[PDB]
């Protein structure tokens, strides 16, 4: 589903501003 | 995970927190 | 490091669509 | 790691698909 | 979420458009 | 305001400098 | 809802990233 | 064209190359 | 400066995704 | 540093803003 | 102001959010 | 090309447009 494609874009860089030094997995698998 | 709970509503900056390593 | 984060903001871009399903971990 | 890697110099696809889990 | 996937691009579009003017943006 | 604005329909560069300072 | 233009601004990143030297054209 | 291939379901990194110069 | 122009792109994705529903100026 | 290429990600983002209905080529080389 | 501060060292969110309305 | 005309001198909407097809 390309709805959810592009909202994973925006959540991993909201994960990567957060996350700072902590870092963080992500997958969109689902 | 992430993407039920976040892309079908709007989650704040404490609740993405939850999702980091 | 400013270069390096904003570096880093688009290899995450770039790892979101290159892994796909596989996913991935990042650091900086 | 892929930030001393890929921000000196511009990785491929191949290269950036090295970092995929 | 679609108005907030929509806004993170609106922002983007100000900066570029506004230049030094800056810009407001408020979701108000 | 701006979403409501230029959210459901695309906004013109003209229309987008209205909120430029 | 503006959805074909947000997918557009995502399309030219990722043919950014895979054309490469080749370039791309992007028509909507 | 691109949008309609690529706007309801993903294309793949093959798919988009076709896209390319 | 474009590294500076660069740079205040990725600030004001971050401050979008920080203020929420206060919103901002940004006022370079 | 990899300045050039994050350059021309943010020049592409631009051109798709400002070309419109026109749309655009990209051509680095 | 927010580039003099932000764009020659990282700022966090939490330095962000002060340039928040 | 644009890079060169852009990369270290910020390009104007007018400048920008140019290449545009
Ligand atoms: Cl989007
Ligand atoms: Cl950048
Ligand atoms: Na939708
Ligand atoms: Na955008
Ligand atoms: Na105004
Ligand atoms: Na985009
Ligand atoms: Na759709
Ligand atoms: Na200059
Ligand atoms: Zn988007
Ligand atoms: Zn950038």
């Amino acid at each position: 589903f390309v709805n959810q494609h592009l909202c994973g874009s925006h959540l991993v860089e909201a994960l990567y501003l957060v996350c700072g030094e902590r870092g963080f997995f992500y997958t969109p698998k689902t | 995970g992430i993407v039920e709970q976040c892309c079908t509503s709007i989650c704040s900056l404490y609740q993405l927190e939850n999702y980091c390593n």
